[PDB]
RNA sequence: AAUUGUCGGGAGGGAAGCGGAUGGGGGCCGGCGAUGCGCCCCGGUCGGAUGUGGAACGGUGACGAGCCGGUCCGCCGAUCG
RNA sequence: GAUUGUGGUAGGCAGCGCGCGCCUCCGGCGUGCUUCGGCAUCUGCGCGCUCCGGACGCUGGCCUGUGGGCUCCCCAUUCGA
RNA sequence: GAUGAGUAGGAGGGCGCGGCGGUCGCUGCAAAACCUUGGGCGCGAGCCUGGGCGGAGCGGCCGUCGGUGCAGAUCUUGGU
């Protein structure tokens, strides 16, 4: 019939070309996914192990000091997350920095920080206008889980694969989102990517609602250091 | 020396669900979470017999 | 509310297009647009970003 | 013809935007203008007052513009003019010009039933 | 064939047995000993090519959008655990509302095949949405009626003059009915009679 | 176009006299072209029957079912009067659609619009088969 | 247009008018809201090859050759649409 | 219990069943590691299923009617002013 | 993907009026103007249209121009 022209062959020619190309990296990918599949059980499995570990020790030890009769002191916290329970209105420039700093923009946004001597003096400035504490394993997760967002390209992401967290941190062998758990959980060498990696939290109104933000959680407030107490907290605000 | 075309860029952003509620999700996530739940009823169920 | 400066968005202005209505110039930054997308060239980047410049931006060579 | 559009046109507002104090004063026609003045409790926004147009009522984007038969308008002064519609039945139907004469319009009426157009006011000057 | 199930569900997607038990009971191992250590490997099923058809008599001026696959199927509709065969319940709406009728089996659209019967209370044999019904604990034998034949497909309209057929139908079931009926003391009132809310009854605390 | 179409374009997608423009140049505009060799009547450099060499021409002749189908020569664009290439089809839809699938894209002439001549073809079918027959059904049922 | 008379409708315990939500009444609207589609049987009209000739012509090529191709008209078969 | 379905060329991703072995079929039979419970250790193909890349399905009423709709008009009422 | 306050003030994109160079049209089978609890489009400036009246002209589009947009000024003239 009618004589294909060689403009036609070329372009089919090269159609072809990228088509064989594209079904080797599917293939490649596909394989690659696999094996990442296996890695990341057993990867989760060895978490969920160490956690259980490390309560069982904490308890242990807790029981030979009182059978020794002498206090075992507890390692302090060294990861806290705090809450912003203040409004943006009528703000003194010193405590707008540091929110700004601790990424806190918006009434009721969450944040992870690892315990320092200049975080902690940092905080202590703003302490009126946040809450914070120590969160839970079951916190951590479902912080994560429900309203986890990464950042790629500046833009806010929802965590609905394992890809996404790849993409950013794998360099630093977070792969998968019980990877990203466990590094922020123990605060490991790259705990810094993984929490700026992670986008703010937009938690919702506290569900029960609040005693009275204008005074410090020792007084019967909401403001200030409520250690362990921020767990329930959380279970409320997410 | 052009590159590849692309086809498949625009794709609609992938609705989220909450890994705590639906299991699919939640084992795409972390597979682990499969073996977790099956361990923990079974373990449920024991202690419930032995009682 | 959120404290962010105007909203979040850019307040800062650059050319993403001729302001010339030359046909001929329209034609070019169509060729580099598609070089620039299809090739991801500093070279051809930075020669669109030119394209757009005015007049006292493109300087004569001696 | 059976219109292309699928989507339900939703309306945020369906009131228009009457100009403030055009109800006290004759004067004042009501097509809006937005105050300027000082004091102006519409410029402020005061509760339970006139309230101002803003993008925020904007339509969507995939039923702006539609009439609430499913189809588009497009004005159509003689039966050449008609024809432009032809390959775009089920997206835009055609209304006759105010000023076209009896004559034409059964011309035009004639040619838009051949070729499948709506027309909207294929019963004026009848 | 394999007769039983080799993974039963503890919960709705969760297995009770874990990948290597799986392994173990399917057998993998036995077929790959006697295949010699690999799995047999099947070909592709050939896909049917399509059939000619025949070309268009028109060619539309916009391309229709195809929809979406939705991979939600539909499941059968259940049925609440209160109403069992036999039971009595109370008719909420339409022009029997309140009538106490007698439930026979649920039919396969999942409405509600029910009985006046209609000697008792004039209320064929009928159908009746399971949301405006309401279940009793007052049960009675139904062993003795036979409604295999009466199926959704008994009431489907034709489309003013009731067959003679569905009357004899109508009595044959109601026999019956009527006669594990007698047994109870009462029930013939209890179903001649409507049920109704008097001065302070109160529905939320009606047992039922 | 004795110069490029690419160049054409750029010069009459601002103005030309086939042009139909409506309702101002806010987002109510609608736009429209009126050359005939525009299958789809469409203000773009696809359609644009003055931006191309090769352009499909479908329209309804005079009398007896005459379908019209001319292509654009793409050596005599400087001949208007022997720059189209006509055929008058007065045969069958089957045959009229046969004819056009091959004069547009089994020749590699324009393969992009074989879609919008086919749907002209059909548009103008129907419209002489009205004409002919009155109105007989108000096609408005999905 | 301001302003006024008449008829008809309506409202009125020391203003009227106005924003938002329904309702009563009135007024208006038939693109206000469809009746087609597919598969068969009967009857009526119009055309029916990859064959053979004529008229004009096109895609590509190089507004050459070669190759390929559509429209219309005349016939032998085909007996379909 | 309540609000809601935004998109419209994908059988993708994740998890899991049946066949490719047998028996006496609420189950049992092989190789390794076990905390002796168990284990992503063997986990390959074909056909399928699901909480799995954003709603689908069935039935009824009505279609010139005292019907349906309304951004139009006059009023009443609750809140605002 | 993120985001949305705005006086003084700045800027962008649009609506409307009257001419000129072009282009496409309408009109005694009824143009402009005006009237109307007719209808519709646009967030809006505005626009399209039914009906009436009127009885001779008018509009769309692309450029371009200007004595080009009123609620106020104890504003002007006229009318009430
Ligand atoms: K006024
Ligand atoms: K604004
Ligand atoms: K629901
Ligand atoms: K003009
Ligand atoms: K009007
Ligand atoms: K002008
Ligand atoms: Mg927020
Ligand atoms: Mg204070
Ligand atoms: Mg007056
Ligand atoms: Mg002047």
């Amino acid at each position: 019939g009618v004589l294909v022209p060689e403009s036609v062959l070329k372009k089919q020619k090269r159609s072809e070309e990228w088509a064989l190309v594209k079904k080797q990296e599917l293939e490649a990918a596909k394989k690659k996914n696999t094996e990442n599949r296996k890695l990341i059980y057993n990867r989760a499995k060895q978490y969920a192990k160490e956690y259980e570990a490390q309560e069982r020790e904490l308890i242990q030890l807790k029981r030979e000091a009182r059978l020794k009769g002498g206090f075992y002191v507890d390692p302090e916290a060294k990861l806290l997350f705090i809450i912003r329970i203040r409004g943006i209105n009528a703000m003194a420039p010193q405590t707008k920095k540091i929110l700004q700093l601790l990424r806190l923009r918006q009434i009721f946004n969450g944040v992870f920080l690892k315990v320092n001597k200049a975080t902690v003096n940092m905080l202590h400035r703003v302490e009126p206008y946040v809450t914070y504490g120590y969160p839970n394993l079951k916190s951590i997760r479902e912080l994560i889980y429900k309203r986890g967002y990464g950042k790629v390209e500046k833009q806010r992401i929802a965590l609905t694969d394992n890809s996404v967290i790849e993409q950013v941190l794998g360099k630093h062998g977070i792969i998968c989102i019980e990877d990203l758990v466990h590094e922020i959980i123990t605060v490991g060498p790259h705990f810094k990517e993984a929490n700026n990696f992670l986008w703010p939290f937009q938690l919702k109104a506290p569900l029960g609602g609040l005693k009275k933000k204008r005074n410090h959680y020792v007084e019967g407030g909401d403001a200030g250091n409520r250690e362990n107490y921020i767990n329930e907290l959380i279970r409320r605000m997410n | 020396v052009v590159r590849p075309i692309k086809k498949d860029v625009n794709k609609r952003a992938t609705l989220k669900k909450n890994p705590l509620k639906n299991l699919n999700v939640l084992l795409k996530l972390n597979p682990y979470a499969k073996t977790a739940r099956r361990m923990s009823l079974l373990a449920e169920a024991q202690r419930v017999k032995a009682k | 509310g959120i404290d962010l400066k105007a909203g979040g968005k850019s307040k800062k202005t650059k050319r993403t297009a001729p302001k010339s209505d030359d046909v001929y110039l329209k034609l070019l930054v169509k060729l580099y647009r598609f070089l620039v997308r299809r090739t991801g060239s500093k070279f051809n980047a930075v020669i669109l970003k030119r394209l757009f410049m005015s007049k006292i931006n493109k300087p004569p060579l001696s | 013809a059976v219109p292309l559009l699928t989507k339900k046109v939703v309306k945020k507002r369906v009131k228009r935007f009457i100009r403030p104090q055009s109800d006290r004063r004759i004067t004042v026609k009501e097509s809006w203008r937005r105050p300027k003045g000082i004091d102006s409790r519409v410029r402020r926004k005061f509760k339970g007052c006139v309230l101002m147009p803003n993008i925020g009522y904007g339509s969507d984007k995939k039923t702006r513009h539609y009439l609430p038969n499913g189809f588009k308008k497009f004005v159509v002064h003689n039966a050449s003019e008609l024809e432009v519609l032809m390959m775009h039945n089920r997206t835009y139907c055609a209304e006759i010009a105010h000023n076209v004469s009896t004559r034409k319009r059964k011309e035009i009426v004639e040619r838009a039933a051949q070729l499948d157009v709506v027309i909207t006011n294929k019963l004026a000057r009848l | 064939a394999k007769k039983s199930p080799r993974n039963p569900e503890l919960i709705r997607g969760v297995g009770k047995l874990s990948r290597s038990k799986m392994y173990h009971k399917k057998g993998l191992w036995a077929i790959k000993k006697k295949n010699g250590g690999s799995f047999p490997v099947h070909k592709k099923a050939a896909a049917v090519a399509p059939p000619a058809v025949k070309p268009p008599k028109f060619y539309p001026a916009d391309d229709v959008a195809k929809p979406l696959v939705n991979k939600h199927k539909p499941k059968p509709t259940k049925l609440r655990a209160s109403i069992t065969p036999g039971t009595v319940l109370i008719i909420l709406a339409g022009r029997f509302k309140g009538k106490r009728v007698v439930f026979l089996k649920q039919l396969k659209s999942g409405l509600l095949l029910v009985s006046g019967p209609f000697k008792l209370n004039g209320v064929p044999l009928r159908r009746v949405n399971q949301a405006y019904v309401i279940g009793t604990s007052t049960k009675v034998d139904i062993s003795g009626v036979n409604v295999e034949k009466i199926d959704d497909k008994y009431f489907a309209k034709q489309a003013n003059v009731l067959p003679q057929g569905k009357k004899d139908d109508q009595k044959a079931v109601d026999e019956a009915l009527i006669k594990a009926v007698e047994c109870v003391p009462e029930l013939k009132a209890y179903l001649s009679a409507r049920f109704s809310l008097k001065s302070c009854m109160k529905p939320h605390e009606l047992v039922f | 176009t004795t110069v490029p179409g690419q160049l054409v374009w750029e010069i009459v997608k601002k103005n030309n006299s086939f042009l139909v423009k409506e309702f101002g140049n806010g987002t109510a505009g609608v736009v429209f072209s009126k050359e005939p060799n525009n299958l789809y009547n469409l203000h773009s450099y696809k359609h644009s029957g003055l931006a191309n060499k090769k352009t499909v021409t479908i329209q309804a002749e005079g009398k007896d079912k005459s379908v019209l189908l001319a292509t654009s020569k793409t050596k005599k664009q400087n001949k208007p009067s022997t720059l189209l290439n006509k055929s008058v089809m007065k045969k069958e839809f089957r045959r009229m659609s046969k004819a056009v699938t091959n004069q547009v894209a089994d020749n590699y002439y324009r393969p992009d619009l074989k879609k919008a001549a086919l749907a002209r073809l059909s548009a103008v079918n129907r419209s002489l088969k009205v004409a002919k027959s009155g109105v007989k059904k108000k096609n408005r049922q999905a």
